[PDB]
């Protein structure tokens, strides 16, 4: 992915 | 003069979204910055065309940057996360900092010469290019229109995507 989120 | 880059978003080879690996490093300190302020965050309510906020993804239940595309009904509305190219309908909206509004969106919309696209009009190119989402492509910047798009070739692996509209 892509600095998407956690 | 290629930079290599991941294509999130396609509507087409006339327009379609990447992340350009350059801004990648800006990218990830946003999220960051988004991800400890999010639940301390106030809500929004100008809703309106070319609104910018912070919305929840759907998909993520993370917020992002956005831009209000399109008033629905109910609260939602269609948005566009700027860093990413990609639409969805919400109604999670809370503010984004002024501090955090100052950089570019991190997604460049692109698009190839219409002057060379189709010899065989593929629509297969879609599928190409989703069934590979998960890769790295490349794009040599040949302009950028007043619009902030770029005209771009695109390159899979240092062939030419477009040798998929033709045979």
């Amino acid at each position: 992915a892509r600095g998407r989120g956690r | 003069e290629l930079h290599n880059c991941v294509v999130v978003q396609f509507d087409g080879p006339m327009s379609f979204y990447v992340q350009m690996e350059s801004d990648v490093p800006a990218l990830e300190q946003m999220t960051d910055k988004l991800l400890d302020a999010e639940q301390d965050l106030p809500a929004f309510s100008d809703l309106k065309e070319g609104a910018l906020c912070v919305a929840q993804f759907p998909e993520d239940e993370v917020f992002y940057r956005a831009q209000i595309r399109k008033v629905l009904d109910d609260g939602k509305c269609e948005v566009h996360f700027i860093d990413f190219g990609n639409n969805a309908v919400t109604q999670q909206f809370r503010q984004l900092p002024e501090e955090l509004a100052k950089p570019a969106r991190y997604s460049r919309h692109c698009e190839l010469d219409a002057s060379t696209i189709s010899k065989c009009d593929a629509a297969l190119l879609q599928s190409f290019i989703d069934t590979r989402f998960s890769e790295t492509f490349q794009v040599e910047i040949l302009a950028t229109k007043g619009t902030g798009t770029h005209v771009v070739r695109l390159f899979y692996q240092s062939k030419n995507i477009s040798e998929k509209l033709q045979e």
